[PDB]
């Protein structure tokens, strides 16, 4: 069984790939259509095309301080590379699945040792037991694979058994690491250890192997490869040549070739399924979500073209010349610290408009706040006035029987006055009638007063429910256009971030192992090691 | 002056060549999570026009909190809004958005399927979201604006981790401390704590194993708790009221004994209050006496607050009387419980000022101030504090090491339960004690049981003269277990047998009425018996009382002179009778040994002469140690609980003869 | 645009400033005179190198900047000089006597001869002629420290001082002491500035006793006092009654003075750890202090051979926390002991960092489970300052002669619990009642297995009554009763060979009520084995691989019925937890190649608080020390190696 997970590559190597590309276009062109010769020159592109391929800090002609490893997190680590990140979705998949008592083991085979030693970085502190059977190790652990005196001339010694229900027993997946050089030169390495699974980073490992022969005869079961593909890359042609069912000078120009074709490929996949493939890779079936897509279809691509950026505006000088190692490496350093100056400037020019955005959404919510703030105040007050408002009708209506009564005396004096003029015969009646009029037309006027505020009292009732029913409408109108902005603000804030991720990355690149020239180039902790519990959460035994 | 003073004149050499301070403390700064972008989640105002009050998880919080910062010199941005330049005291963490695979570590694909459809749901569907789940409003705006905390909380606890700040604030909304796995509630989203712990724990695992996680919030930590139940790397320790279906959320899940499960037993600790209105006095205590053994013993790796300041003075919803210089006690010993990492989560709060007053003071703890001075350092706690946390020292020595040996439970190992059978080796001491008084009783005078058919109690509960419905006059001792007097030793708890000195009061009393032939009825109601955790002692006397006067004694043919003796706090199951029944037919008086408990406040429910009865025919002796109408006639004995029994024998059956005449 | 809020600077008073250290290279020429080549081997009771070695011990952490280590002002940024000066006599005079002033100014001026005789009269001192100056210098040194903790120029304080200061006594020195510089500074400041400092709290942690500074302040109530150390009464130095943990205090100050006595020296972390955080921490926070001096002494620390006590460095950075939180900050610390110079430079160093800002660093085993003397120490303790304080009242059931005559009228219990015992072993296994007639004893004093006359092994076990724990409620005073529980520990050992088909045979044994010692049980115990295997063990036909398992007590029997008969033809084991009695003697008379078979097969299982090993003779045989206490304990634990060591001895 053999299997193939698509990988493909991120901006950082990409950027870095049409930098190589400028370097090494014009001899290529020139080739197909002590200095150096165009044999050296094919072999430097395809190596370091590959190294770039495989977390891009390998670019660099040195070795990693020994020191540095150990000192890092996975998050800045993986943060380069696309196939690390798909080997530690991998690693942590088999680590935390679900298990009665199983001490399955796992091989893991790297190209060289460069590969190897990031590898040991990025898994040492995980929960394995891990043995590394290529030479010079880092941090070894000895896990070591299987396969009371109380009187005088007594002797009793009951210790032994007791330390049998004391010691604490271990019950971590087994994981070794290997390299394909020294697992050709030598033999029988993984006949002893029996093992199930094979995770090939090297994607070329020639599947018919005397030491893998052998392993595939002691064993039972049907042992699963694994082999992590670049999606487009000059090895994934002749894989493409493999998948299916003097001359490497040919073969490695034809892939070189297809590889610059294939730069701008359009479509890759992605929906890649961890658990159900690491249950089918386990059990030994025939795995289906795993992706077939086996290749990609074939004056234009001579000429590299970067990553566009809002307002950057650059080029790049296509090294249409001659070279030499030393003026090789000079050249592709000052061609990234240019590209790094450039990176550094756009950042540091985004930061603009995202001041004036946070400004403007402060204001609105403020303003918005506000507003629900009068909407409940200019409720609260209508409230209030509604209970006078009842309590004023309640005095004109005693105004209005106050005046019926006193116009129904009006005209019964009245009556009395006509029936007492005729032949007057003169009483004080009629003086006494007036009088009472006199008092009718003042409580009148006084009536007209109270029915007058009663109506004044009504109208500013209905002026504060007017004022208090366009309010709700402000605050719909303007909470509607929050929302319009809302968007476009969440997508400035999540360019900009992606924007600073991809910036830390060059720096932290060019900061540590660096192209070969010094010309640009501990309290704050930032390289974890806010010491509680990290040595000696390591096994130290 | 003097004559010391060193007279040599020469270049002197070094010996010691400077170099950088190695400290890892204080040169650094404190971290600050905020972004504007969190005030966009708020409710839909439906109903009517109740803005004004509004509801009381709003935007403002996250604003205030900082203006507050802003006015005490602790950052230097003037427009209040996020920048990055804050000052020399804090240092500004941004906030990105978490992914699937972080929010997909605890959760479900059902709950970010229903949380990303409901993004954009029309405004009808939103209502009735929000009118279906317990307590929890959704809106259009409330995708990016839930994602976001958990993306800061993560943050946060990253750069405390490893190593560019020494603690941090995370001031954050919307809570999520009750969010469960599989469904929201309580105005919780997604869960932040579970996330970032989980997140921690698994892209971390050489420099955190083990996260002990703090929840002083008032409310149940329900989702964080549920999340970490059947792990042993996350120990969870919880304060806050339970009162068992009244307060929110009133589930079995946050009770006292809920201590784990799985290999996750013993990592898991609720503190109930029983009763609101706790205050500075109770917080300390539970503090010194519980959390920080337990903390100094788990050894952990990193600390976690889910902090919320709901339960502060002059809250609402809280009601308690917690001062800002309790929580910057709190967050002292928290500081000095790791190595110093720390994160603070915002969750609770409904007050502005006092939520601000109290974020205020832990955030000038956190920077490296001491705490203020408690107002008043004279409190005495309240009793059911003192015994609730007993309790809880109890269940956690029989997990933890810590808690035995030093509060005096290493006498007996706790994991075997407490039973009759030949299981366990631990046995109840009160059954013994029944059945020896029962041999004794039986043999010599033929003390026949009576049956309490259809309750959950021992079987020989009541003893009883034999052919009790033909006896013309019963005496009814409803006494208590004796006291005893040895000296328990104070490291293991076990009493030495050899100077153990026991009494048995309530049988002088059997022994004077068999000789005047009158049928004698004893009940025993023990104290609580450790084994069913609700037990009330009160109520199920109250029970036994109103059970023996309703079913067996109202139809006796030939009843008459009924008394009552009462020794202990059981008289009190006496007093709930006369006072909810017509008992004045046949009973004739009542004596009590009150000792040194408090009297009992007979209260009526039928007539009111009752009080009048009961002063005249009552006898209630009472310690003379104790100084202390409708009681009922209280006398101050000379003597002294058995002292004022042996001395006032005499009058106490006189006078009951007397009555009987 | 709009500016919400203007900028300021920050509020806060604390950690902006720096912390005062105070030291001096003339504090180093008060040493003692040459008379014996003893003091050669010796740990040297106060030398001057002590000093220097702190100094030292930051320079080399970056805590200071000084290349040459000498007394510099530009110390970096951390740190502030607070330079030193000789005090007045007025100082002094606050606190001592005026013939004290004289006999140093006597010692001032004096001959050779005349020097060694004052050493040689006085209660430990030694004197020399540079004394008077190097005595004043502490002092002065002190009251500028504490003075520029209360006028706010620095946050808190640390002062490498010598000579100490907390031995001597206001009518005269002893102890290695000159003057005593913590009373002196206490008031001098409580006279001094009479507006901010109205309450002191000194504390002292070095493991001798202050004498001099508790006689200062005895009847004082503005100072309290609080100490622990070990005491000891009849050798240990000082050796006084004053050092006693029932002095609380005289006249208008008392209640303002608390001791803390360890009974027996070897403490460790834990002890102190449960001190401060019992008793130390509530009392501190009730007094409500102004500022709190720490009379400090690394003499306990781990690696001492005077202390002879085992005290981390972390503790005291935990200790130093604790009280940083205790008043508003202000905090000073003196120092006055030691014997093994890099012991002292650790815990300096410690204390150091934790004064600058940084929390403690953890402890190196959280599980110690301190000594049951501490306990009970403390206990004491917590009595005596709950007469006296608030918050020992209500917390610990405290709140501020049974009889002679009704022991006749008293409720048996014995019996019950064998009682209730017998019922279920019955009904769940059938034992049977086996008589011993011709003695008055109760019926049930051994039970059988049915079909005894037929088995070939037997197991025997002898116990007496089993525990009880009680729960003592703690809202008021007394034990619970009706919440106990009975703690059978005879139960396992029946099960286990009642499963692979053992004869049984059980035997209990009462103890004697209002008895020391249960001595009329030993009897009757020896009695009662002897009558039962002189009348059934030797008649049952069938019969080989005899084991004995004694509980507790009554094993005295089971030695005796060794002795005094000739029982090894067919017995083969003989177990006993003994728990923390003493140990019961072999007598032999019928032969000694008995003695020494009786010390071959033998297992005894004993506390780790016994009294022995402060090994035992072979008339014994073969004790062995566990690593806890109590019963229970020890049978859960060697429960497997016991019933191992049993299936051995068999086929
Ligand atoms: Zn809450
Ligand atoms: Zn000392």
């Amino acid at each position: 069984k053999v299997y193939y997970l698509p990988v493909t590559l991120t901006q950082f190597q990409k950027d870095l790939s049409e930098i190589l590309i400028s370097l090494h276009a014009k001899s290529f062109k020139a080739s197909i259509i002590p200095t150096l010769s165009q044999r050296q020159l094919t072999y430097i592109f395809d190596s370091n095309i590959r190294a770039i391929a495989n977390h891009p800090s390998l670019l660099v002609d040195h070795y990693m301080p020994r020191q540095l490893l150990r000192m890092e997190p996975t998050e800045s680590s993986i943060a380069g590379s696309h196939k690390f990140q798909v080997l530690n979705q991998l690693i942590n998949s088999i680590c935390f699945r679900d298990r009665p008592n199983e001490v399955i083991k796992c091989a893991i085979i790297a190209h060289s040792i460069k590969e190897l030693d990031l590898l040991e970085g990025l898994i040492l502190g995980k929960k394995f037991r891990t043995k590394r059977l290529s030479g010079t190790s880092l941090y070894n652990e000895k896990h070591k694979f299987p396969n009371y005196t109380g009187y005088s001339k007594d002797d009793y010694d009951y210790s032994v058994k007791r330390n049998l229900k004391k010691r604490k027993i271990n019950t971590d997946d087994w994981l070794f690491l290997a390299t394909t050089k020294h697992l050709k030169h030598d033999q029988y390495l993984l006949a002893n250890y029996d093992i199930d699974m094979i995770i090939s980073f090297d994607p070329m490992l020639e599947v018919e192997l005397p030491a893998l022969q052998v392993l595939r005869n002691n064993a039972n079961k049907d042992i699963p490869i694994i082999k992590l593909l670049v999606q487009n890359s000059p090895d994934h042609y002749l894989l493409d040549s493999e998948i299916k069912n003097s001359q490497e000078y040919e073969e490695i120009k034809s892939s070189l070739l297809y590889f610059l074709q294939a730069r701008n490929a359009p479509v890759n996949n992605c929906e890649i399924d961890y658990i159900k493939l690491v249950k089918c890779c386990l059990e030994g079936k025939d795995c289906n979500n795993i992706l077939p897509v086996l290749d990609l279809i074939t004056s234009g691509f001579w000429q590299p073209q970067l990553t566009k950026l809002q307002y950057s505006s650059t080029e790049l000088p296509l090294w249409d010349g001659p070279l030499d190692i030393k003026t090789y490496q000079t050249e592709l350093m000052h061609r990234a610290v240019i590209r790094l100056r450039d990176i550094q400037d756009e950042y540091a020019k985004g930061t603009v408009p995202l001041y004036e955005k946070r400004l403007n959404e402060t204001q609105r919510q403020n303003q918005l706040d506000e507003i629900k703030n009068s909407v409940g105040l200019t409720f609260k007050k209508k409230q209030e006035v509604e209970k006078s408002i009842n309590d004023s009708e309640k005095r004109l209506k005693h105004a209005m029987t106050e005046s019926t009564k006193l116009q129904n005396k009006i005209n019964h004096l009245l009556k009395n006055r006509q029936e007492l003029e005729n032949f007057n015969k003169l009483p004080s009646n009629t003086i006494s009638s007036e009088n009472h009029l006199e008092e009718g037309s003042a409580l009148a006027d006084k009536l007209k007063e109270y029915i007058d505020k009663n109506a004044t009292l009504f109208n500013k009732l209905k002026e504060l429910q007017q004022a208090n029913a366009e309010k709700s409408k402000l605050n719909d109108e303007l909470r509607s256009k929050y929302q319009i902005e809302s968007s476009k603000a969440a997508e400035s804030a999540q360019t900009l971030k992606i924007l600073q991720e991809s910036m830390k990355s060059l720096e932290n690149e060019v900061n540590g192992p660096l192209t070969k020239f010094s010309t640009e180039s501990q309290n704050d902790f930032q390289s974890l090691k806010a010491r509680n519990k990290f040595l000696k959460n390591y096994i130290t035994l | 002056e003097n004559s010391l003073s060193t007279t040599s004149k020469s270049k002197r050499q070094v010996i010691v060549p400077v170099c950088m301070p190695k400290i890892h403390y204080s040169p650094l700064k404190t971290g600050l999570c905020y972004d504007v972008r969190m005030r966009y989640h708020a409710k839909i105002f439906t109903s009517y026009f109740e803005y004004i009050d509004p509801h009381p998880e709003d935007p403002r919080r996250i604003y205030r909190i900082y203006k507050i910062l802003a006015e005490n010199g602790l950052i230097n941005d003037p427009t209040l809004s996020g920048v990055d330049d804050l000052g020399d005291l804090m240092l500004k963490i941004p906030v990105r958005a978490a992914t699937s695979e972080e929010i997909l570590e605890v959760h479900t694909k059902e709950h970010l399927e229903f949380i990303e459809s409901t993004e954009k749901m029309s405004r009808e569907e939103l209502l009735k979201e929000t009118e279906k789940g317990d307590s929890v409003y959704f809106n259009n705006d409330s995708y990016a604006s839930a994602r976001l905390p958990c993306g800061g909380a993560i943050e946060a606890c990253k750069a405390v981790v490893e190593g560019r700040v020494k603690n941090s604030l995370a001031v954050v909304r919307p809570p999520g401390h009750h969010a469960e796995p599989q469904a929201a509630g309580g105005f919780c989203l997604f869960s932040n704590v579970a996330v970032a712990a989980k997140n921690i724990l698994k892209n971390y695992p050489e420099s955190v194993r083990r996260i002990m996680i703090l929840d002083w919030d008032i409310h149940h930590g329900n989702g964080t708790q549920k999340s970490f139940y059947q792990d042993d790397q996350v120990l969870y320790v919880s304060l806050h009221r339970f009162e068992m279906g009244k307060y929110y959320p009133g589930t079995i899940q946050g009770q006292y004994d809920q201590t784990g499960e799985g290999k996750g037993e013993g990592f898991n600790c609720n503190i109930t209050w029983p009763v609101g209105g706790v205050g500075d006095a109770e917080y300390m205590w539970a503090f010194e006496q519980v959390v920080m053994p337990m903390g100094r013993e788990f050894k952990p790796d990193l600390v976690i607050i889910s902090s919320g300041f709901d339960a502060a003075d002059g809250d609402t919803i809280g009601q308690c009387h917690v001062t800002p210089s309790c929580y910057g006690h709190m967050t002292h010993m928290l500081k000095s419980l790791a190595r110093g990492n720390l994160c603070v989560v915002l969750e609770g709060g409904y007050n502005l000022d006092a939520i601000a007053r109290s974020a205020l003071s832990v955030a000038k703890v956190l920077i490296g101030e001491p705490p203020d001075e408690l107002p008043d350092p004279l409190s005495d706690p309240k009793p059911e504090v003192i015994e609730m946390i007993d309790k809880v020292i109890r269940l956690q020595s029989k997990y933890w090491n810590c808690f035995r040996r030093r509060h005096a439970n290493s006498g007996c190992n706790f994991n075997e339960p407490i039973n009759d059978s030949i299981i366990s080796k631990n046995f109840p001491l009160q059954k013994a004690i029944r059945q020896q008084q029962q041999h004794y009783l039986s043999d010599e005078f033929n003390f026949v049981t009576l049956p309490l058919v259809s309750m959950d109690l021992p079987d020989n509960t009541v003893l009883c003269t034999p052919n009790i419905s033909e006896s013309n006059t019963i005496i009814i001792v409803v006494h208590d277990t004796s006291d005893i007097w040895a000296k328990r030793n104070v490291i293991s708890g076990t009493i030495d047998l050899s100077s153990s000195v026991i009494i048995d009061n309530s049988l002088d009393f059997i022994k004077w009425g068999l000789d005047r032939k009158y049928g004698i009825i004893d009940v025993n109601i023990p104290l609580t018996l450790f084994e069913p955790d609700n037990y009330s002692g009160m109520i199920t006397s109250q029970e036994v009382l109103i059970y023996l006067w309703d079913n067996y004694i109202k139809y006796f043919p030939s009843v008459a002179k009924i008394a009552f003796i009462g020794i202990g706090d059981s008289y009190s199951g006496i007093v709930h009778l006369l006072g909810h029944r017509d008992t004045r037919a046949v009973t004739k008086t009542v004596i009590n040994f009150l000792g040194d408990k408090q009297l009992k406040p007979l209260v009526p429910l039928v007539d009111e002469t009752l009080s009048e009865w009961y002063f005249k025919n009552s006898l209630i002796f009472s310690n003379n140690s104790h100084q202390c109408k409708k009681f009922g006639r209280v006398l101050r004995c000379d003597t002294d609980l058995n002292n004022i029994i042996e001395e006032r024998f005499e009058e106490a059956t006189d006078f009951i003869l007397d009555s009987f005449e």
